[PDB]
Parts: structure tokens; C-alpha cells; sequence
């Protein structure tokens, strides 16, 4: 009957779904950069 | 009613989770670092042997 | 708050939401279907239901063994691990006794069998049947087939066999000794005639005879006092332990139907369907939201409350059947005399049956929990005979009598010489007072009818409900034009003839393509006519028996007559019973001739909802 029910608590299932893709992915990226930078300057030092 | 907070049970859980594996992108930087480091260990001893044999050889010819 | 979740039909939406919306239940938003799929149980959920299965059948197996079966209504909240630990030691303990008992029963009933002809037979070759020298075969022969045998053996095995027998009452058990390697020529002999070996089951069979009856006497010795001893441990084991099986058995068994319940909802096989939120508080609060007229009253009104069609309340049906009911008893000199005497063993207790102990504590022929049930039926029942007592009276008034009739209140000879229902005038009124009734129920039924077409919006049940009504009309009509002739029946004689046009012409309007069928539909009112007409004057005809069986049918009356007549009153009490029971199904034979046919009723022709038969069973 009342299909507003079934559609307000889907569309922010959703949204709760695509915020924890988010930050599982700004996050995996992240680590990999400061782990290139890391070993960059254990390559910088070594060869000095 | 829950609805709005309905979606706050899943984000609590979903929540778990993203911690567990922020609990994993630390321990994954530990071994990184502790990795780098040891890289640094060899690069100094190697060296200072290195230098220990290039002013014994030049004693003896000298 | 807890999530609670909430079913019913499609039909009732409104109905039902405001019942739940009162009852403690708050927040009440619809779902339809494709909003439930996706919450079918995970496979986590369907283990706990089929260990939950597990556990309820795994009793119903334990308890049956143990001795009789019983499903209360008491649970006892326990865990998975709790249930099954519970249930393991028992079930262990009484499969093991079940197996001896019936080893043990197996044995007896061999051995009850075979111990006088192995002995017989061990008798005859003792201290032979171990020798390679000589070889013996056992087998039985009836006295019949004995001088067949021994022809049979004497021409194969000349005379340098041996055929002994010794009797045991009745046939005799056969010993053939012969020589070792003559052994399939007497198998041979045997078998031509019809004759085979006597070979028992397990070690005794293939073991000497010596020691296979010295063994079979005493298993038989054995067994019955074994037998008393497992049978002992059994019943102790049911009577301190029943109960534990029984409480679990109801416990796994509400936990099933819960996860039942949510597997069913969420393929959406529910069509209207609701959640809402309680608190732990409001949780119980949901689930908790002169006698024979108001005591069935109160409980059919949990069947006022939901209506199903067009229909109206199913309770116009009780006061209909009281009256007619109580007229079926009309006797007063050993009919509903003793009929009296039978109301009280239902209302009270009897231990004069068998099957049935002590109604008092609900225990009868029927299942215990259904005797509590009929404690309503059986008041109902006592309102009856109370009822008829007083309507023997009334037709007393029609026998007794000083002086219009010719039969005294008691006579001094035996009491009731000849009935005085006998005169004419006396039958005819009490049958057409009778069809009063039955008419009264013509108009009460067809006017709910229209009213369920104008409510329910179907002009063509409307149409075709009010048209037949006017057929009743013609009915009585014409009836009246024959029952006082022209003297009274000439102020109906002309409206007879458009009362006639009334039956079809209503009808019509909705069409209706089988226009005979109506002839059905007047045949409708006739049985109402018929069965209160059957209801006065064959309950009458009850009455008229008993002139043979507790009145004067000996000599010309006498003192003697009083305790001569009581040999075939006895015999003719069944006979009666049965008779007038076959009465007392006219009310409700009455009641589905409208019923079932949907004037002002629920029913049409099947669909959910009982007989009210099956109703009244119960109140």
C-alpha cells in the first residue's frame, strides 16, 4: 500500500552501502602512496 | 521509528569493519617501516667493512 | 526498541491495522511484496531450524516408546546445547530397553511355540543326533499325513531305515534316522510327499536337538521374569521423565513455527504486510490485546470481529435452534423421564465406563484437552434435557385431563393406559403451530440475503435474493385455499396469482440463463415447512412408542402390568435412542438449507470457515 516505506529505507541502505566503498578505497590508495614515499627516500639515503 | 536510524545498525557493523582494516593498514606500515629499515641496517655494515678494508689495504701500501 | 514484524490479508488491512495499531504495536507502515524478498533465511537460520525439527521429532520418537504421547500446552525456554544435552541420556536409555523387550518377546513367543516338539523329538534319539554314525532329520507330520510318509520312506529307504514318533497333543513330531551318505534319497522320500525339514532360526536351529530343547525350556522359564524387570524400568523412566521430553517437544516445536513464519513472509507469500517497533515494555501488551443465551455469545464474538464477505454475524443461528431443539423431547412416562437422568453423567461424572474416568478432572473417551473444551457442549446439553422436562408437561396437556380426554393423571393400575394424541384436531394444531416457525425462518434468512448483495455490491446477488421471497408468499397462499378452503383462503386467492409474478420478475433483471432452476430455490422453502411440520409430529411419534414399553400393552391393565412391561421397555430404550437423535439433527439439517447457501451467512459452497456444527461443538 504505503510504498514510501520500502523506497526511503532502500535509497538510504544504499547510501550507507556506497559510504562504506568510500572509505575502504580513500583509504588502500593512501597506503600505498606513503609506502612508495617511504622506500623512496630509503633509496635517496641509501645511495648517499 | 527506525528507518532513517535503521540504516545506523548497518553503519556500526560496516563501521567493524573499516576499523579492522585501519587496524590492518597499521600493521601493514609496521612491517613496511621495519622492512626499510633493515635495508638500511645492511646498507651500513656493508659500508663501514667497506671502509675498514680501504684504509687497512692502504696502511700496507703505504 | 525491538523490530517485530506483522502479517495478515489484503482484505482486512484496515481492520487489522487498527486492531494492531490499539493493541500496543506503534509505528505500523505497509510493505508489499518485493520489499520482503531478501530477507529469506541465511544458512545459518535453516540449521537452527532443522535442529529445532531435530529436537521435536527426536521426543515425539523418545516419548512414544516410553508409553503414551501427551502435547501440553508448556514449554520450557531453554538453549540449542540445553535441549539436545536433555535429550540425549533418555532417548539412549529407553531405545536400548525397547530392544531387549522385544529380543525378550521374540524369543517367548518361539519358544512358547516350539519347546513340546523339540523335546518330543530330542527324546526319541537322545545321544544320536551328535553322532557322525548316524544321521537324524526332525520334521513335523499331522496324523493325516503320517501313513503317507512312512509309505513314502519304506519304498525309498527299504527296511534299514528308522521312523519313530511321540505324541504331544494334537499332531506328532517325526524323527527319520538314517544312515550317513543315505542322507538325499530321505530328503528326496520327503519332499515327494509334501513333507520339508523342521529347522529353527539362529544357533538353537543348526544346533543337536539335545541341546537345542534343554535351552528352548529354559529361555522359556527365563524370558517372562526378564521380560517383567525392562518393562519396570521403562515405566519408572516415562513417569520421572515424561514431562522433560514433553516441555521440550513444546518449546522446539514454537521456535520452528517462528522461523517458518519469517521464510513464508519473506517470499512474500503474505499480501498485506506490516512492520512496526515496540518497546521491551509494550512487547506483552500486543499479545494481550441466565447462561444459555450469554454464555455462547461471548465467545462467538471473537467471529464478530472478523467478517470475511457481505455476510452478517453467524449468531442469529442459537436462538433458531433452542426452541425447535427442546420440542424434540416431548415424552413424560420413560422417554424424557429417563432422559433426564442422562444429562447428569455429562454435567457430573461417571466411572461406570471404561474408556472414560473422571470427568470432574476433564478425563473422558475424547482427548483430554478436547473433554475441557465440551464442558461448554455439555451445559448446553443439560440446558436441553432441562428444557424438554418442561415440555413434557406440555404435552401432558394434551394426554392428562379429568374429564375432555379419557385417560386420568395417573391411573391405579399402571400409569398411561392409551395415549389421548390420538384425536385429531389435538395433531393437526400442534403441527401447524410448529410451521409458525419454520416460516418465521423464510423471511429471516432472505431479507439478511438481499442485504448481504446491497452490501456486499453485487447487484445479481441482490436482484436474484429479494425475488424468491416473494415465492414463499404464493407458497402460504395457496396453502390457506386449501387448509380452510374458500370459508378462509378467499383473501389470498387473487393475491396468489401476483404473488406468482413477484417470484420471477425480480429475477429477471439480473437475466439468468437456467430460469427452472428457480423450482430449486421454492423447494428451499418447502423443507422449512416440512422439517418443523417432521419436528412436532415426529417428536410426537416418540411419545407414541413408549404405550409398549413403560404403558399398558400386558392383559387388560392390572397391578402386574407396572413390572411386566419394564421386560420390553429395556429393549426398546436403544431402539428409541436412536430414533430420536436421528430428530435432533433436524435443527442443524434446517440451519444449512440457508447456512450453506449464503442467507446472511459466510458460507457458499466450500470456502474456509466452518460448519456451524463444528461451532457449536465446542459451545
Amino acid at each position: 500500500g504505503l510504498i514510501k516505506s520500502l523506497a526511503e529505507k532502500e535509497k538510504q541502505l544504499l547510501e550507507r552501502l556506497e559510504a562504506a566503498k568510500k572509505e575502504a578505497e580513500e583509504r588502500v590508495k593512501r597506503a600505498e602512496a606513503e609506502a612508495k614515499a617511504l622506500l623512496e627516500e630509503a633509496e635517496a639515503k641509501a645511495k648517499a | 521509528k527506525l528507518e532513517a536510524i535503521l540504516s545506523q545498525e548497518v553503519e556500526a557493523e560496516i563501521q567493524a569493519l573499516l576499523q579492522e582494516a585501519e587496524a590492518k593498514a597499521e600493521a601493514v606500515k609496521r612491517e613496511a617501516e621495519e622492512k626499510a629499515k633493515a635495508l638500511l641496517q645492511a646498507r651500513e655494515r656493508a659500508l663501514e667493512a667497506q671502509y675498514r678494508a680501504a684504509l687497512r689495504r692502504a696502511e700496507s701500501a703505504g | 526498541m525491538e523490530k517485530l514484524v506483522l502479517a495478515g490479508p489484503k482484505g482486512r488491512a484496515k481492520e487489522l491495522l487498527q486492531s494492531l495499531q490499539q493493541a500496543g504495536v506503534v509505528h505500523l507502515e505497509t510493505l508489499r511484496p518485493e520489499a520482503l524478498s531478501a530477507y529469506q533465511l541465511s544458512p545459518e537460520e535453516r540449521a537452527e531450524l532443522r535442529r529445532w525439527e531435530a529436537v521435536s521429532a527426536g521426543a515425539e520418537h523418545t516419548l512414544s516408546l516410553l508409553g503414551l504421547e501427551a502435547e501440553p500446552a508448556r514449554p520450557f525456554p531453554e538453549g540449542l546445547e540445553a535441549a539436545e544435552k536433555a535429550l540425549s541420556p533418555i532417548q539412549a536409555h529407553a531405545e536400548g530397553l525397547t530392544r531387549q523387550k522385544q529380543e525378550l518377546e521374540e524369543e517367548l513367543a518361539l519358544a512358547q511355540a516350539y519347546l513340546e516338539p523339540l523335546e518330543r523329538l530330542a527324546a526319541l534319539a537322545h545321544g544320536l543326533d551328535k553322532s557322525p554314525f548316524l544321521r537324524v532329520i526332525p520334521f513335523l507330520l499331522t496324523e493325516k499325513e503320517l501313513p503317507l510318509v512312512e509309505e513314502a520312506l519304506r519304498k525309498a529307504l527299504e527296511d534299514r531305515y528308522l521312523l519313530a514318533h511321540e505324541a504331544y497333543a494334537g499332531g506328532v513330531p517325526a524323527l527319520v534316522v538314517v544312515h550317513r551318505k543315505e542322507v538325499d534319497q530321505a530328503k528326496a522320500a520327503l519332499s515327494r510327499a509334501g513333507v520339508a525339514e523342521l529347522r529353527l532360526p539362529g544357533a538353537l536351529g543348526e544346533l543337536p536337538l539335545s541341546e537345542a530343547a534343554r535351552r528352548l525350556k529354559e529361555r522359556a522359564e527365563a524370558a517372562p521374569r526378564e521380560l517383567s524387570e525392562v518393562r519396570q524400568h521403562l515405566a519408572k523412566l516415562a513417569r520421572e521423565s515424561a514431562s522433560t521430553l514433553q516441555s521440550l517437544w513444546t518449546r522446539a516445536q514454537d521456535e520452528v513455527a517462528r522461523l517458518k513464519a519469517l521464510e513464508e513472509l519473506a517470499s512474500g507469500r503474505f499480501g498485506f504486510a506490516l512492520l512496526g517497533y515496540v518497546p521491551v515494555k509494550a512487547k506483552p501488551k500486543v499479545e494481550e490485546a441466565n447462561p444459555p443465551w450469554v454464555k455462547p455469545f461471548e465467545l462467538l464474538v471473537s467471529f464478530l470481529n472478523t467478517p470475511k464477505y457481505g455476510t452478517f454475524d453467524p449468531t442469529p443461528v442459537v436462538p433458531i435452534f433452542f426452541p425447535f431443539w427442546f420440542g424434540m423431547i416431548v415424552g413424560d412416562i420413560g422417554y424424557a423421564l429417563l432422559f433426564y437422568l442422562v444429562g447428569r453423567w455429562l454435567s457430573g461424572y461417571v466411572k461406570r465406563n471404561e474408556p472414560l474416568v473422571i470427568d470432574l478432572f476433564a478425563l473422558k473417551l475424547k482427548p483430554p484437552v478436547l473433554a475441557k473444551l465440551v464442558y461448554i457442549l455439555n451445559w448446553m446439553v443439560f440446558w436441553t434435557v432441562v428444557w424438554g422436562l418442561i415440555y413434557g408437561e406440555f404435552f401432558g396437556t394434551f394426554l392428562e385431563h379429568l374429564g375432555v380426554f379419557g385417560t386420568p393423571e395417573h391411573p391405579g393400575l399402571i400409569p398411561i393406559l392409551i395415549h389421548r394424541i390420538d384425536t385429531a384436531k389435538t395433531a393437526n394444531l400442534l403441527i401447524l403451530l410448529s410451521v409458525a416457525f419454520g416460516v418465521v425462518m423464510v423471511f429471516a434468512g432472505l431479507i439478511l440475503r438481499a442485504y448481504l448483495g446491497l452490501k456486499h455490491r453485487h447487484m445479481a446477488h441482490f436482484w436474484e435474493g429479494v425475488g424468491y421471497l416473494g415465492g414463499l408468499l404464493g407458497i402460504l397462499a395457496l396453502a390457506a385455499s386449501y387448509l380452510g378452503n374458500l370459508q378462509a383462503g378467499w383473501l389470498s386467492a387473487l393475491m396468489y396469482l401476483g404473488f406468482g409474478v413477484f417470484l420471477l420478475s425480480v429475477v429477471m433483471s439480473s437475466i439468468w440463463l437456467m430460469i427452472p432452476e428457480i423450482f430449486t430455490q421454492a423447494g428451499h422453502i418447502l423443507s422449512h415447512i416440512r422439517i418443523y411440520a417432521v419436528g412436532a409430529a415426529g417428536g410426537i411419534l416418540a411419545g407414541l412408542l413408549t404405550d409398549v414399553g413403560f404403558a399398558m400393552a400386558e392383559r387388560l391393565g392390572l397391578i402386574g402390568v407396572l413390572l411386566g412391561i419394564v421386560v420390553a421397555g429395556v429393549l426398546h430404550l436403544l431402539i428409541l435412542l436412536l430414533t430420536t437423535l436421528g430428530h435432533m439433527l433436524q435443527p442443524i439439517r434446517l440451519i444449512w438449507v440457508e447456512f450453506f447457501t449464503k442467507f446472511g451467512f459466510y458460507e457458499e459452497n466450500g470456502r474456509p470457515y466452518r460448519p456451524f456444527k463444528s461451532v457449536r461443538e465446542t459451545q
